[PDB]
């Protein structure tokens, strides 16, 4: 029960910011503001408010776990790991003390733990950035899956309660992706001489 | 009328969790995720097949499918003892006797190896004809009269129950004529 | 079983061909031809001896699993998944039938089951290969980590037996590098400002 | 020094019931190395299932005591006492107020007190050989280099309420073991 899991990612449309605007399977998310103009959007407890933010509908409370986003062409983003609990009324700050743990594309920059104070010296642009938890040891880290080179670990944390995929957009029209698990040849006939190049 | 009508009933307990059984238990449609279901041991747990409620052990029998404009099904006989947990090619020598279409226009017989089928029409409706003793099940275009394909001369040990198999998320249903 | 493992692979030295040289963390594995030239080796059952095969020590007999290969250094290579029960003394094709799910570069073509009738029409040079297992399934699948895109499914096969990632060097003196699991900072002192840019 | 002589050397044995699977205790139980994996050991409730430590078998509950270990040129060690009542599952910081009283070195040459925030200790010398005085009334324990007798490091906020075990840990697969010295 120490097995890496390669965790399958679909987004909570019940959490997500009303200018998220979620792709129907839920594996991709763009920011389009104000597109509930002239709309009236029930403010169910789940959703984020003021946060341009999103959660995956999976839920962690033990193990390893990783998955992996596609940020090419995005100027301002957040990936990262949350509690359940996470304040999501009004302008939370998105630091480990109120359990969010995270990097960020921002003017430029990357930055852990969303601090002006942690710029990261990347020598690239990231593309496809890993997300790996381990639950018991406290810990969230950041790859570039360029190279699978480590980028970041965060302070390690006492998590306490279920946490959840955390993902937030500062920008508009500038979509991210995240990557499916791979699944081979999943409900798909398999040719006698094999499949290939499949889409 | 050579051949008993059977009645054939879809059995939920043996359905794919993936797979959605209608009320009357004659339609079959597949779901966007897995049902969270028992995997009970009557259960296909990796093809997205559903047996009938009934099997055959002797005699003539003949059922319609009704397939529409659906892209990809496959339907058929197999053995009471064929394997439903982990894929199993679906051949005679594993215990199906099927045929079907995938990808809107490619008909095949499920057969060791796989053969294309020329057909002149493509059947909306397609009817399946067993003879347990002499040992032969065909498929026929159930509106034109036109013949799909035969099993010969096979040596059945075990009950024969009907199966329906989809992969595709469509709108069209697999329904069983009453 | 729900779950997609992403395997650690680490390479098992008693499989190894004698002629391929093992880093010392046992993750990477360059051929080295008659390096045991004047030597007597010692019989070991489970050592492939008539090709250089080396198998990774993890064997699976159920479930979803998959781990990544570097093979941009390297145009003579098998990858994969075997039977544990495969022949390692004599040579065989490495195809279903003989209990082997290869990607293969050979002659700067990338052959699917190791078959000159199976040549994939890729545009690209491979980098680095994603093997994905699914044992249910009879599911060996390849991908392009590049795009993560799928490459080739095998033929669907009854594994029976449990399986073991597979490799192996042909004509070739560069290295293949299997890509650890992910591990964030496991072992490693994590000050309380977090752990930038850790190398190992 | 007259001070000195009011530390009863403690005995201090090794308690493979508390060592985290990938510590190997040598046969004398003195002694600790790290093997290059986990053994296949059970999770009983006083093992160390996450963090690289192992406690002695006694713990302290009265007096003043002192013991010395060997940490030669290893590059990577923290020791100290913990009470019995640490959480011993999963990550926890090993600081006071989690009660741990550990100090020590990592990367070969930075020297730390294991407390809330962590600090880097001044070392005019690297220890070879560290004394390890614990006066349980004062809640002192207090880190020496056992060799030229000068001073690495202080705790004054030990618990006074709590069984204390010494405690070591090593994250490092190098050559030298780290050792405690036998009373003598
Ligand atoms: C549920 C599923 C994906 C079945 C396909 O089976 P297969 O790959 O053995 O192909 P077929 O039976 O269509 O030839
Ligand atoms: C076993 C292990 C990897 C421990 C390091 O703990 P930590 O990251 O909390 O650091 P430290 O205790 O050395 O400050």
């Amino acid at each position: 029960r120490t097995f890496l899991h390669a965790v399958d990612v679909v987004l909570d449309p019940d959490t997500a910011h009303p200018d998220l605007f979620l792709s129907e399977d839920r594996r991709s998310v763009r920011r389009c503001p104000f597109r509930h103009l002239g709309e009236s959007v029930p403010d169910n407890p789940e959703r984020f408010d003021s946060q341009p933010c999103v959660l995956g509908r999976e839920s962690f409370a033990s193990g390893k776990h990783y998955w992996e986003v596609e940020v090419e062409n995005v100027i301002e983003w957040t990936v990262g790991v949350c509690r359940d609990s996470v304040e999501r009324k009004g302008e939370v700050l998105l630091i480990p003390q109120n359990g969010f743990w995270t990097l960020e594309m921002h003017k430029g920059q990357y930055r852990a733990v969303s601090s002006p104070d942690r710029i990261l010296p990347l020598k690239e642009s990231l593309c496809r950035v890993g997300v790996f938890l381990d639950y018991e040891a406290g810990d969230v880290s950041f790859y570039n899956m360029r190279d699978r080179s480590h980028i970041y670990t965060c302070p390690r944390s006492a998590f306490s309660v279920p946490v959840r995929p955390f993902f937030r957009l500062g920008c508009e029209d500038s979509p991210i992706f995240i990557c499916p698990a791979l699944t081979g040849a999943n409900g798909v006939t398999v040719p006698e001489e094999g499949l290939t190049l499949h889409r | 009328a050579l051949f008993k009508p059977a009645d054939v009933i879809l059995d939920p307990k043996t359905a794919n969790p993936i797979l959605l059984v209608s009320e009357d238990q004659r339609s079959v449609q597949r779901a966007k995720e897995p049902q969270d279901l028992p995997d009970n041991p009557e259960r296909f747990n990796w093809h997205y097949c559903v047996l009938g409620c009934e099997s055959f052990i002797s005699g003539r029998h003949y059922w319609e499918v009704e397939v529409g404009d659906r892209k990809e099904w496959h339907i058929g006989v197999c053995s009471k003892n064929v394997q439903r947990k982990g894929w199993v090619k679906m051949t005679p020598e594993n215990g199906f006797w099927t045929m079907g279409l995938t990808d809107g226009n490619k008909y095949r017989t499920l057969t060791e190896p796989r053969t294309n089928l020329k057909l002149p029409k493509p059947p909306k409706k397609v009817g399946v004809f067993l003879d347990y003793e002499t040992g032969d099940i065909s498929f026929y275009n159930a509106v034109d009269g036109s013949h799909i394909h035969t099993f010969l001369d096979v040596s059945f040990s075990e009950a024969l129950y009907p199966v329906f198999r989809i992969l595709t998320l469509e709108p069209t249903a697999l329904t069983i004529c009453p």
